């Protein structure tokens, strides 16, 4: 006699012409398993913000605590500590994308608080030590001696790397609040760079209180080339920089939204439900992945028939 | 087809002979394992090209671009799902037909060896001992040896 | 005993990767090619159709544009609507506003600040004639000065409704500096609109322009979505086009703006095409690229026929 | 070898007997109809359809983004058109070869049934001993008994 | 499965076509390729290569990087679909070659056995299945006799008695 | 006497791969993956490409003294880093949209609309022509004449049959001193008019870094003047005015190409920054950035089918 193998096999596969078939041995090509925790991407730990936005951690929000390299960034769905003093960030998403993967990141003091001496400024909206405070990395310039003058200061990048500068303007609630803070009625901020040429003006408008504050503060940013110089000149609505960040950019990634927490591991593929360790060509874990991953498919079973049919 | 049910008692390999005498074919089994293992690997390895991926980064006043990103993401999920599901359905049948051909071709590899020295009976075919059925498996079987013994018991 | 296979008087032909033109017993085409040439609903939801009006002309109270549809799946406007802004101007983030309104679960116009409380005098132009006698946009008010000066208008609307509320307002850009003093006494003017989200201050742009609908001056419009418990604050010196009506909005899905010249027919479909809807279970079609809804995949081919029967000779 | 097929056979897709006294095989045809029904059904039902909206929503100062939406609409058209065209050509060959298979598998279903009791003519036909209409239902059933008619074949073969 | 099977080797001395016969006669020994089967297959494989190339649709695309430094999110979006389409086309083409390469080599296996059965069914007991894909005639057969095996016009009852008698000689 | 059946065999070394079997020797095989290119830029459908050897689109569009006539092109090529961008530093508003619109042009013709004699004129050493400082050729730098800067009002009307592309700019001096020296009035405005366009540009006085020995800036703008529409300029005194325009006819679109190669009198259907492609094949692996009707880009080296049977030599 001439025959073929047969065993007690329960795995079932499907044929383009047969609905339901039993088979000796079957192999699955659809990865359905994850480890449920974040890992490193190609051996690089990611930058995780527990309850902090990219703007809250970049600026000096006291709620967030004070790493030179990360493959990607994780922040919660809605971080509870964005801007303690309400406002908006200009080109915030392009800045986030720019910072999603950084090879070298280092905070540097460029123009200390000592050099700003118009006086500083503080609000109860940003509590640091139970007492009213402001952002750690930027300074709020308020008039001193009841006379606001012109503030002219410049910084020149002397480092071998690019550095990122942040600054902003304060939009007071009414015309009276400005004169109290900034004696000049009409006021400007002029920032100068070989690339950048902008001039900011406050916009007095009645607004609703956010975090007990009706005024707003709007931030801007540029990249200062290794031998260029940035020039500030303000009649007195200035939120001036005190710290900067040396940046070495070698690759790009994205910002990841996940409520998970870190586990000491490593992976080639990341998922907000946990990293993946698979060489298979397909998966149905999540669409939002970072790194080299299998292709996302909407299916439950992708099983081939390695052995002959058995009944 | 003709050989029904297969053997539960065969553990040597996938294709094999059964001998009922007074006292598996690894060649066909080895070529089959190499062929199917190559099919699984190529389905996994020919798509090995993969680069970086990202998520979503568009604000509330950039929702047209967000919808454009949705169009391409949902578009590729539709392509990869339809290809993979059909690739599995198509290659599974070609795998089952590949086993149908191997069994019948192994049936002819024995059928061509002995012509009138036996009677075609279920895929089962003079006296033949345990050393005689090495010749059936190897492909090295001799026809003129037992020719007259069959010619005489055929006309009985 | 003979063994044979079927054969019938069939001229239907299919194609094969190795053979072309095979006369076959039975054939099935999987490529959809037929459409019913009329606008149908979407899963039981009617569409918002504008015969000769754009979204900007329909949203603002353009006198020519007509219609309280509380729910729609998508929006249809013809190729070049003839009723956009009766007074020429621009609409800020106009395309993003249209994509938002393409699918709205609930729509209801609300009066926020009436014309009586803004008694500055109301403004009217010949560019927006209602019935030969000149009028203005019916949903917004053109605030022109009264007597000798333009006293600062301070008006705010705290949203108390349960849904998100869409506000529209605008600024008028006069032709020359002489026209502004005539309409708004102050030469330097501003419009400050405040919201927990929005922080805006407008300044008119005086520039000599060509006449459009007999008007050289322009009017630029803006918009925000006022959150349920939020308040919007208006403070203007003149050049102000003030909101009189707003829209409560419930957002549960997205769609697109469709370009088609057809009109509505009492039918229902799962896939819509600017040349007519489709009722197909097929996986492929070749009607039109611009589709809305769950549809087969668009393919450039005329015949995609599988072979279901054996070949015939 | 079976040329032209039987046009006088309407009972189904797949025996013909010229006896002294067409009946299609019910099993081999229905199992074939089940498969081809499953192929077309699996080709359609495996498609994944989602709600999508296409509208050309970019203005004249956004034409670069408009060109990007073009390149992906054009890319997906070229993918689906090439895949849908080649899938038909590949599966149509499989279907017609599958029908050549079912015809031959039935030819061997009867050939191995009656072995030295008949002669392979060459048109898919055999010539038997004598066999009646109730004997050919036994050929169709698969319930054809070899040892009953063995001697009559061995004797009329030496003529 | 005949190519890898009983006809182990391919006749390296046959140039007329793809599939053919070889006759060993006292009058001569030579090759003669079956042009009917070869031309059906030569047209058959060409039909497959052409359909792979012709069913492709090209509609003109201009691919260039036109986004500046403050548009890197859109730049990455174009990258996702550029890289996504390279993955779709590379995988489909590589597997299409592998799938159709097999269907070509098995198309040659089937055409050989169908032609082997074309001769086997034609002459039944007038020859013996040797096993090499060759048949040895029970009767004598000259050069003109072997048109009929090639043509298909072979008369079995002509030489049958010569086969029925030269077989019982034992 | 005997008959034997067999298959072809030849002295072949070409190999193919099977989904079940690897490295199978084959009688004859055909390749369908294009790997060949000729290494030189060509035309597309016989229409030449606009090639700028050492100039950017802005440097060539404006009258950069360092930049060097073509009426029609299919696409544009520029080097990786042009050394002749803007001699006097500055920006170009909507520069990428302007480049994409000029990528493929049906008709292109420089036209004088408001000559130098009608407009005094200014020069800077950042734009050297022949040792002596010069300026952009297609635009005019308006400096104050007779120490007092008055208002300029000049309107040009498009009288040609095609759309024409107007260019203009504004000058941002370093400090308030350089303005008064060049532009007498302390506060300046520039207003441009069109049935479509309404803008009013105010210079930005800010301390900046030297670029080509220049801390000042010049920012350029552009619109498309519809056939019977006219453009109107009104400037206080920071004006960089157009002297030449460009009649354009827009019928197709391509992209801007980056390569260091040059032109040869050849033609092709598909273009590549490494050399053109002449292929009927369905796939290629030359370069991702392609222009024209092209095969699909693939990341592989071999795509070889089996045209013949398997061979054992
Ligand atoms: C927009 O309109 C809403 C409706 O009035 C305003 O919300 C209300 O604000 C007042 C004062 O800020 C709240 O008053 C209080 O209730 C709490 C208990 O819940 C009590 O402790 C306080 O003494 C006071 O009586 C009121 O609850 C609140 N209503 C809601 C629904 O939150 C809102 O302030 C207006 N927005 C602005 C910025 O004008
Ligand atoms: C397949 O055969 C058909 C006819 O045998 C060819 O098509 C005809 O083409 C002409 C020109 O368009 C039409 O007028 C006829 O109506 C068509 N007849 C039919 C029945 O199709 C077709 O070109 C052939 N295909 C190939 C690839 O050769
Ligand atoms: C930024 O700082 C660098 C360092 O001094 C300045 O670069 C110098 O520029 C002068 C004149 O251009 C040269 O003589 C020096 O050789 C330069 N030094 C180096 C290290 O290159 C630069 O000018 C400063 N930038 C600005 C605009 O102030
Ligand atoms: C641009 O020039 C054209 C040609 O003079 C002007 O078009 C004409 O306007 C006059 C008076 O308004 C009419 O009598 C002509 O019939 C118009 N010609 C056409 C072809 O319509 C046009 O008005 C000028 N444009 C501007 C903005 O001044
Ligand atoms: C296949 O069979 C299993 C049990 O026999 C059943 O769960 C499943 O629904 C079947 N599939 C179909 C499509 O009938
Ligand atoms: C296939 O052949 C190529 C060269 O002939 C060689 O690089 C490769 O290692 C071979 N593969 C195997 C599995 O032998």
């Amino acid at each position: 006699c001439i025959g073929y193998h047969a065993n007690n096999s329960t795995e079932q596969v499907d044929t383009i012409m047969e609905k339901n078939v039993t088979v000796t041995h079957a192999q699955d090509i659809l990865e359905k398993k994850h480890n449920g925790k974040l890992c490193d991407l190609d051996g690089v730990k990611p930058l995780i913000l527990r309850d902090c936005s990219v703007a809250g951690w970049l600026l000096g929000n006291p709620m967030c605590d004070e790493v030179p390299e990360w493959s990607y960034i994780v922040e919660k769905a809605n971080p509870v500590n964005d801007l303690c003093y309400p406002g908006d960030f200009n080109d915030y998403e392009e800045l986030k994308h720019l910072l999603s993967r950084i090879n070298h990141f280092e905070k540097i003091q460029i123009i200390p608080k000592s050099s700003w001496s118009a006086s500083l400024g503080v609000s109860s909206a940003c509590p640091y030590q139970g007492k009213s405070s402001f952002f750690r990395n930027v300074v709020w310039l308020i008039k001193k001696n009841s006379t606001a003058p012109t503030i002219k200061r410049s910084y020149n990048n002397t480092n071998q790397e690019d550095l990122l500068v942040l600054w902003g303007i304060h939009h007071p609630n009414d015309a009276a609040e400005q004169t109290k803070l900034y004696q000049n009625p009409t006021t400007y901020i002029s920032v100068g760079t070989s690339t950048l040429n902008q001039r900011l003006v406050p916009r007095i408008a009645t607004r609703s209180k956010v975090n007990g504050q009706s005024g707003r503060m709007e931030f801007f940013w540029t990249i200062l080339k290794p031998n260029d110089a940035i020039n500030f000149e303000s009649n007195g609505n200035f939120i001036a920089p005190e710290y900067a960040y040396k940046i070495v950019k070698k690759g790009d990634s994205t910002i990841m939204k996940s409520e998970l927490e870190y586990g000491n591991c490593n992976t080639k593929c990341q998922t907000p439900m946990g990293a993946i360790n698979s060489s298979m060509p397909f998966h149905n874990i999540h669409p939002l992945t970072i790194g080299e991953c299998p292709k996302y498919v909407k299916s439950n079973r992708l099983v081939l028939a390695t052995g002959l049919r058995n009944s | 087809g003709f050989i029904e049910g297969g053997w539960q008692g065969m553990v040597d390999g996938w294709y094999g002979y059964h001998h009922s005498n007074e006292q598996a074919d690894k060649e066909s089994t080895q070529k089959a394992i190499d062929g199917v293992t190559n099919k699984v690997n190529s389905i996994i390895d020919k798509m090995n090209t993969q680069f970086e991926a990202v998520g979503r980064e568009f604000n509330n006043l950039e929702r047209r671009i967000e919808n454009l990103n949705k169009k391409m993401e949902d578009g590729f999920l539709d392509v990869w799902t339809y290809n993979a599901e059909l690739l599995v359905l198509m290659e599974n049948e070609r795998t089952l037909d590949f086993h149908d051909s191997n069994v019948k071709n192994l049936y002819d590899k024995v059928r061509l060896q002995l012509r009138d020295n036996a009677k075609e009976l279920n895929g089962c075919f003079h006296k033949c001992d345990n050393e005689c059925m090495e010749s059936v498996r190897n492909g090295t079987y001799d026809y003129p040896q037992y020719s007259e013994e069959a010619r005489l018991k055929r006309e009985e």
